[PDB]
RNA sequence: GGUGAACUAUGCCUGAAUAGGGUGAAGCCAGAGGAAACUCUGGUGGAGGCUCGUAGCGGUUCUGACGUGCAAAUCGAUCGU
RNA sequence: CAAAUGAGAACUUUGAAGACUGAAGUGGGGAAAGGUUCCACGUCAACAGCAGUUGGACGUGGGUUAGUCGAUCCUAAGAG
RNA sequence: UAUGGAUUCUUCACGGUAACGUAACUGAAUGUGGAGACGUCGGCGCGAGCCCUGGGAGGAGUUAUCUUUUCUUCUUAACAGCUUAUCACCCCGGAAUUGGUUUAUCCGGAGAUGGGGUCUUAUGGCUGGAAGAGGCCAGCACCUUUGCUGGCUCCGGUGCGCUUGUGACGGCCCGUGAAAAUCCACAGGAAGGAAUAGUUUUCAUGCCAGGUCGUACUGAUAACCGCAGCAGGUCUCCAAGGUGAACAGCCUCUAGUUGAUAGAAUAAUGUAGAUAAGGGAAGUCGGCAAAAUAGAUCCGUAACUUCGGGAUAAGGAUUGGCUCUAAGGGUCGGGUACGAUCAACUUAGAACUGGUACGGACAAGGGGAAUCUGACUGUCUAAUUAAAACAUAGCAUUGCGAUGGUCAGAAAGUGAUGUUGACGCAAUG
């Protein structure tokens, strides 16, 4: 229920020490008529809020999923 | 039998009127056995209970 | 502006049941496509091609799946083989005539 | 009414509990002349009007 | 000596409800005639315990139905607002 | 109109048809009032001014879940 | 209740000319101010939902013939950020040739126009919530309280439209249309505070808890009251299409119901609804009852009048369908006097046409000349009287200056008028 803008903000939120679960949702939206791309939504669940980071770059999303710590519970769907 | 309960349940389950709910005359026994919302949904999926189409109100003459 | 929308119509089931005439079906489609309100004005806009199992209609003018279905059902009613053929779309613009 | 008070609801509960017919075995009890509940109530017939 | 304002009468407090038309008040804008004073015209606007008329509220007539009634006062038409 | 149920069907259930209310509804909810009438199962002696297999009937049971909706708090006319 | 952030050797922040802005950015006693917090009507503007409509992607219907067709799904909550405003306000400037401007005529040397900005966030848009949900489709293992997999869920337009909310306004009043809890803010400056750490819990994050009672159902031609499952009575919210001025009248979608003892026949007399030659109130207490009139457009409209009315006076003509004609708008501009998308419903006109019909059902004034009476609107005898009766504004009279008038109480260290004061209160006609 709250957007995230920058990867630094995402990183501080994921180390906020009260977040443990991230949900990765894949949306197959359209940017242009002939270019349906793969949008990734990283949802960090804090105690009070649900922060969501939108990533339109598949490479950026892959590096994000690889760079988040393996101790946090990541759920891709 | 007495399928008043099943008609009411089918209307409430499929979100239409009892005037739209159609119950199969040949499946009276199965519909009567079906006493829960789960069983009414099973019958609706199975085709024993079908929504009748909305009665037509054309706007051709108005147009 | 000048995109060529394509429309696939599978006719495999009735043509292999041998009760259908896909040649006459394509003829009906091409002679009854209405462009600008009149038939026969397929000015290299709406083109019907048939291979014996798939009818492909390529269009640049106004065409729609609703029109394709309406014409197909008109043909089925004319050949009184309804209750035997159903016009159903599997995915976008790749419809099919089903027998079962 | 839907919005009741606890006093009214307690009276409702007491009335619902009291509205039941005779247990069968009191009839067989010895020296007994009670045959039915003569204080039986129906919601349409008699209003308790509390 | 007590009990009643759950009907109704009246006051107060706190809420709620009331299509569509007709007419066209003040205010205002423009124009014409005239020597002037002024007069006149066309618009605008939208007043009224105004008016036609729904919902509503009431209850004129039929001295209609009914009158051992649906009803210890209702029903229908016609009416008032 | 026809099936089903039933000893028994003008009246119950289902299907079909014909209709009506026609959105200041014969619809969907609530306030006062009612008090279980809600729902299921069984059942028709009485009751539904005909009937009844049906029911707001009879018998047995099930059901009402709140920090956020109300009450609760405030004050009004007033009461005290 | 700790952490991060902010502040601190300029102790309790900075920026902006300003309206004011930001993540924070001490604030006691005491005082003060806001919100709570308010009628009604009218048009205008905006938004929400609904209605209407174009394309496209599915499903259904019709298909003797016609219809790129008819019906139908294409949805986005609370909540969090960015953005979004009429009004209002600020800076520059200094206006008659007065300009700006609303549908409504108000506003400017107490500073208009113009240029530039600030704020409220009604409200909308974007993103998150959220497509993972819901919905619409197609298919899979063969009796069995079983699921699974594929697609799609998109882009617009329009308006004196309906209803609701909001805004800026205007009208009305001898009527000017609650209070309190509660919350915040401001004035003031008590008190306290440095440095490997103090303050800030009005900044962000993080921890815990939230009790009691109601909650089912009807809400009525069967769940309430009327002795009943009684044609009665009983408060309110939502509100589709067509016709049409219209939430009446008629028909239809969603939803609901098809309930009211039945069968047969069709005598009199009834109840309810109609029609009638010629006459046209001769009937009768009396035109009781019924009939005629009736919508809209155009023409035309008397006596009298308190000049406002009378008045829809009276009295005439027209009204369909089809094919056209004309007028009435919005948004996009200028070498190097005018053009194009965007089809919106009003008005007027002309032929043509028909068993002269056409507000074709529905809906829907009869009118005039007078007399009596009450000015009018309004009120009453619930269940035989709605009236000329009552009331009314207007007029007049009466009492009373508070240790008072009028009235109440058994009394009262008691009351109404009176939160009053002669432009008042009280009492009458």
């Amino acid at each position: 229920a709250r957007e995230i803008t920058d990867i630094k903000q995402f990183l501080e939120l994921t180390r906020r020490a009260d977040v443990k679960t991230a949900t990765v949702k894949i949306n197959k939206k359209l940017n242009k008529a002939g270019k349906p791309f793969r949008q990734t939504k990283f949802k960090v669940r804090g105690s009070s809020s649900l922060y969501t980071l939108v990533i339109n770059d598949a490479g950026k999303a892959k590096k994000l999923i690889q760079s988040l710590p393996p101790t946090l519970k990541v759920n891709r769907l | 039998a007495n399928l008043r309960t099943q008609k009411r349940l089918a209307a409430s389950v499929v979100g239409v009127g009892k005037r739209k709910v159609w119950l199969d005359p040949n499946e009276t026994s199965e519909i009567a056995q079906a006493n829960s919302r789960n069983a009414i949904r099973k019958l609706v999926k199975n085709g024993t209970i079908v929504k009748k189409a909305v009665t037509v109100h054309s706007k051709s003459r108005t147009r | 502006q000048k995109i060529a929308k394509t429309f696939t119509v599978d006719v495999s089931s009735p043509t292999e049941n041998g009760v259908f005439d896909p040649a006459s079906y394509a003829k009906y489609l091409i002679d009854h496509i209405k462009v600008e309100g009149a038939v026969g004005n397929l000015g290299n806009a709406v083109t019907v091609t048939e291979d014996g199992t798939v009818v492909t209609v390529v269009s640049t003018a106004k065409f729609s799946g609703k029109y394709l279905k309406y014409l197909t059902k008109k043909y089925l009613k004319k050949n009184q083989l309804r209750d035997w053929i159903r016009f159903v779309s599997t995915k976008t613009n790749e419809y099919r005539l089903a027998f079962y | 009414a839907a919005q009741k008070s606890f006093r009214i609801k307690q009276k409702m509960a007491k009335a619902k509990k009291q509205n039941r017919p005779l247990p069968q075995w009191i009839r067989l009890r010895t020296n007994n002349t009670i045959r039915y509940n003569a204080k039986r109530r129906n919601w349409r017939r008699t209003k308790m009007n509390i």
